Order: structure tokens, then C-alpha cells, then sequence
């Protein structure tokens, strides 16, 4: 039994050397005998691979003591209904030197915001992981050709996550102490945000007593909404699958039930709209 | 299309890990709420009749010590993160590394925890004979 999380997808046909592979399941078979690896001397490491590795399939069920979870519940997401933020993700595939994993390519929040970033994945190399441009296409079809002009259009993941945190910022600084994203099938937005989320204990702002929800790589600070200028990641944040409520079609069918008034524009926004619309007529009707 | 590199078991740890500002701080918290090490690494069958060393080019283990590869010891290649040293490159990929026996269930948590003798080049605790 495997897992598609840190799949790797490179075209390369043999496996890693005992000394580089991550697991017992990456390292190549020339290598494997009786449930163990072997030493071969004169089977020499490889200096110069690329591999991309696959942040589909990530699982937030951790329960740590200090750690506040990630996913909440409907009664908790309730009562922080101004938190609340929708969010989805219209992603491209990977393609030329690697296949079998998507990578973020326009983030869609309610707020209307739509951010075009550069395919960017994680290839392991002989000595890290290298946060890099990687080639990617868009998704095949043609429900997807909006997508092709912006495969140019993007901006690099240090200047995407910089923005969602103004955003987030300018948005929710007198609403809440909090950020709720409000989600439908959640698996891909949860592995965009790995580009510009990080988890932790509960800290406070470094300029006053309100709860930290930003992160600073650049000087290891924490931000409340209102003190966050220049802060790249989010802190602690939560959310909830609206999807994991009982609906048995899809995003706009369900939305449309309710409301007439967001119509489908095809866009990652949209999408984002209609999940934080849904989620409050669902709620609270 | 692509090759399946973990297994079920190890989703939850390394999820909690690759999203954490302090990956080391939340592994050693991980472990002490009660959560299982993180499993699949590459040990290796070997004579067992090695130097000893902590870390090697080809498997030294010896009597009371597991060979690993490197990689899958080190919790920064494990989550494929950042490693925390200024260069940013990895010491226990492209090497062996001896686990001694009764820590050889967690070599993750052992690397993350022990340092190596500069001098003798054997664990600190755990085979370094100097002062
Ligand atoms: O030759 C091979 N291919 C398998 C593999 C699994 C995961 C990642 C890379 C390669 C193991 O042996
Ligand atoms: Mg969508
Ligand atoms: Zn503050
Ligand atoms: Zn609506
Ligand atoms: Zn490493
Ligand atoms: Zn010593």
C-alpha cells in the first residue's frame, strides 16, 4: 500500500542510489534484496538528477499538544463566519521533464482576487530540494483555454504569497482575528497552500497583544492582520470543506440552488464566490 | 504516470512536518504526543563488521549498530524542505549513516537529536570514547 503525497515524477526510468533515495520504495531495484538495500561499490551516486516531487495528498489529522488544528468544525467555522474567505485553485499539469502532478497556477479568493503565478514545483537534487520553475501546460480541453495566456502571465511565488497576505490582510484586520478558507474538494487548495502557509503554536503580534495569523521568513516574526506589511507567509490558519457537507453534485449546482446572483464566469474566483455563498446560505438558513 | 515514494503510515507526520515554520521542533512534538516514527527508511543488509563511524561513504556498521542510507534519515529530505544550515545542502544525503540498535526504530529522530564527535567520528552517547 502507497500514498500519491512526494510522488516522484520524473521520466527517468531507474531508481536513486541507497545513499540519496528519500524511502526504501524510491531506491533502485539493482539495489534490493530480502526486504533490505544493498551497497553496491563500483554502482556509483548520481551528481546531477532532477526529480520533481508531488505535493498532492497531503493529510492535516495531526494532533499535537500546542498545535491548533488546521480543518474545523461546521459549529467553530460558524462562529467565525467573519473569517471567512473562499478559495480555490486552478491548477496546470506538469509536462517535458516530469509528469503526473499539478502545480498552482491561479489562486481565486471571494475577496474577487485572482493571482497568476509562475508553475513553480519541488525537485529533489543530490543535495536539497530546489523550489524552481518547473515546464507545465494547462489542463487538457477546452473549458481550460482561458488558461493558456496566463502560462505567461504569472509572477514568482516570493511576490504571489506577499500579495495573498496583503490581501488577507486589508481584507479580514477588522473583522476577525482569524482567517476561516471555505473550501469545496479540498485536496488541491490544500497543496497550494503549501506555497504560502505555515503551521506552529499560538503566537502573538511582535507590535501588540492580538493573536499572530502572518509569518516573516526574512526577519522570523510574527504579524496580527493589522502589522503584517512585508510579511510573506500565513500563520496558523484554518478551514473546512463545504463539500464534505452532505451535497451530492457539484460547486454551481448546489450554489445554484440558493443563489441566482453569482453567475459561472469559469474563473478561480468564481469558484471561490460561490463555495463562501453556498457555505452561508447552508449555514445559517 | 510517476512512482509512489511513501506509504499511508507516514501522511500525517510528514504533512505536519512540511508545513511547519520549525520542521525539528515538530517532529521531537510530533513524537512526544505519542506519534509513530516515521517509518520506510533504507536500512541496508550488511556484514555488520564495520569501522563503526557514524557517518560513511559505503555502510560501516558494526555489532551493536543499523546502516541507513542517508536521505531517508534526515527529516529535511524526508519532507523535502528546507535543511536549516547556511549552505542549504544536505550532510546525510550521499552517505551511509550508523544508527545504533536500540535507536533504530526513530533514525529520523536520532539524527535530528545526536551530534557526531569531530575527533573520533563516532556518536556522541553512543560510541564516542573521548571526554
Ligand atoms: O527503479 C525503480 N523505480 C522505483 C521508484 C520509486 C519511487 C521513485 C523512483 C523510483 C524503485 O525502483
Ligand atoms: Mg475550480
Ligand atoms: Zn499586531
Ligand atoms: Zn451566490
Ligand atoms: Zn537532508
Ligand atoms: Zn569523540
Amino acid at each position: 500500500n502507497v500514498t500519491g503525497l512526494f510522488k516522484d515524477c520524473s521520466k527517468v526510468i531507474t531508481g536513486l542510489h541507497p545513499t540519496q533515495a528519500p524511502t526504501h520504495l524510491s531506491v533502485d531495484t539493482k539495489f534490493k534484496t530480502e526486504g533490505l538495500c544493498v551497497d553496491i561499490p563500483g554502482i556509483p551516486k548520481d551528481m546531477t538528477y532532477r526529480r520533481l516531487i508531488s505535493m498532492m495528498g497531503f493529510k492535516m489529522n495531526y494532533q499535537v499538544n500546542g498545535y491548533p488544528n488546521m480543518f474545523i468544525t461546521r459549529e467553530e467555522a460558524i462562529r467565525h463566519v467573519r473569517a471567512w474567505i473562499g478559495f480555490d485553485v486552478e491548477g496546470c499539469h506538469a509536462t517535458r521533464e516530469a509528469v503526473g502532478t499539478n502545480l498552482p497556477l491561479q489562486l481565486g479568493f471571494s475577496t474577487g482576487v485572482n493571482l497568476v503565478a509562475v508553475p513553480t514545483g519541488y525537485v529533489d537534487t543530490p543535495n536539497n530540494t530546489d523550489f524552481s520553475r518547473v515546464s507545465a501546460k494547462p489542463p487538457p480541453g477546452d473549458q481550460f483555454k482561458h488558461l493558456i495566456p496566463l502560462m505567461y502571465k504569472g509572477l514568482p511565488w516570493n511576490v504571489v504569497r506577499i500579495k495573498i497576505v496583503q490581501m488577507l490582510s486589508d481584507t479580514l484586520k477588522n473583522l476577525s482575528d482569524r482567517v476561516v478558507f471555505v473550501l469545496w474538494a479540498h485536496g488541491f487548495e490544500l497543496t497550494s497552500m503549501k506555497y504560502f502557509v505555515k503551521i506552529g503554536p499560538e503566537r502573538t503580534c511582535c507590535l501588540c497583544d492580538r493573536r499572530a495569523t502572518c509569518f516573516s521568513t526574512a526577519s522570523d516574526t510574527y504579524a496580527c492582520w493589522h502589522h503584517s506589511i512585508g510579511f510573506d507567509y500565513v500563520y496558523n490558519p484554518f478551514m473546512i470543506d463545504v463539500q464534505q457537507w452532505g451535497f451530492t453534485g457539484n460547486l454551481q449546482s448546489n450554489h445554484d440552488l440558493y443563489c441566482q446572483v453569482h453567475g459561472n464566469a469559469h474563473v478561480a474566483s468564481c469558484d471561490a464566490i460561490m463555495t463562501r455563498c453556498l457555505a452561508v446560505h447552508e449555514c445559517f438558513v | 504516470a510517476g512512482n509512489a515514494t511513501e506509504v499511508p503510515a507516514n501522511s500525517t507526520v510528514l504533512s505536519f512536518c512540511a508545513f511547519a515554520v520549525d520542521a525539528a521542533k515538530a517532529y521531537k512534538d510530533y513524537l512526544a504526543s505519542g506519534g509513530q516514527p516515521i517509518t520506510n527508511c533504507v536500512k541496508m543488509l550488511c556484514t555488520h563488521t564495520g569501522t563503526g563511524q557514524a557517518i560513511t561513504v559505503t555502510p560501516e556498521a558494526n555489532m551493536d549498530q543499523e546502516s541507513f542510507g542517508g536521505a531517508s534519515c534526515c527529516l529535511y529530505c524526508r519532507c523535502h524542505i528546507d535543511h536549516p544550515n547556511p549552505k542549504g545542502f544536505c550532510d546525510l544525503k550521499g552517505k551511509y549513516v550508523q544508527i545504533p540498535t536500540t535507536c533504530a526504530n526513530d533514525p529520523v529522530g536520532f539524527t535530528l537529536k545526536n551530534t557526531v564527535c569531530t575527533v573520533c567520528g563516532m556518536w556522541k552517547g553512543y560510541g564516542c570514547s573521548c571526554d
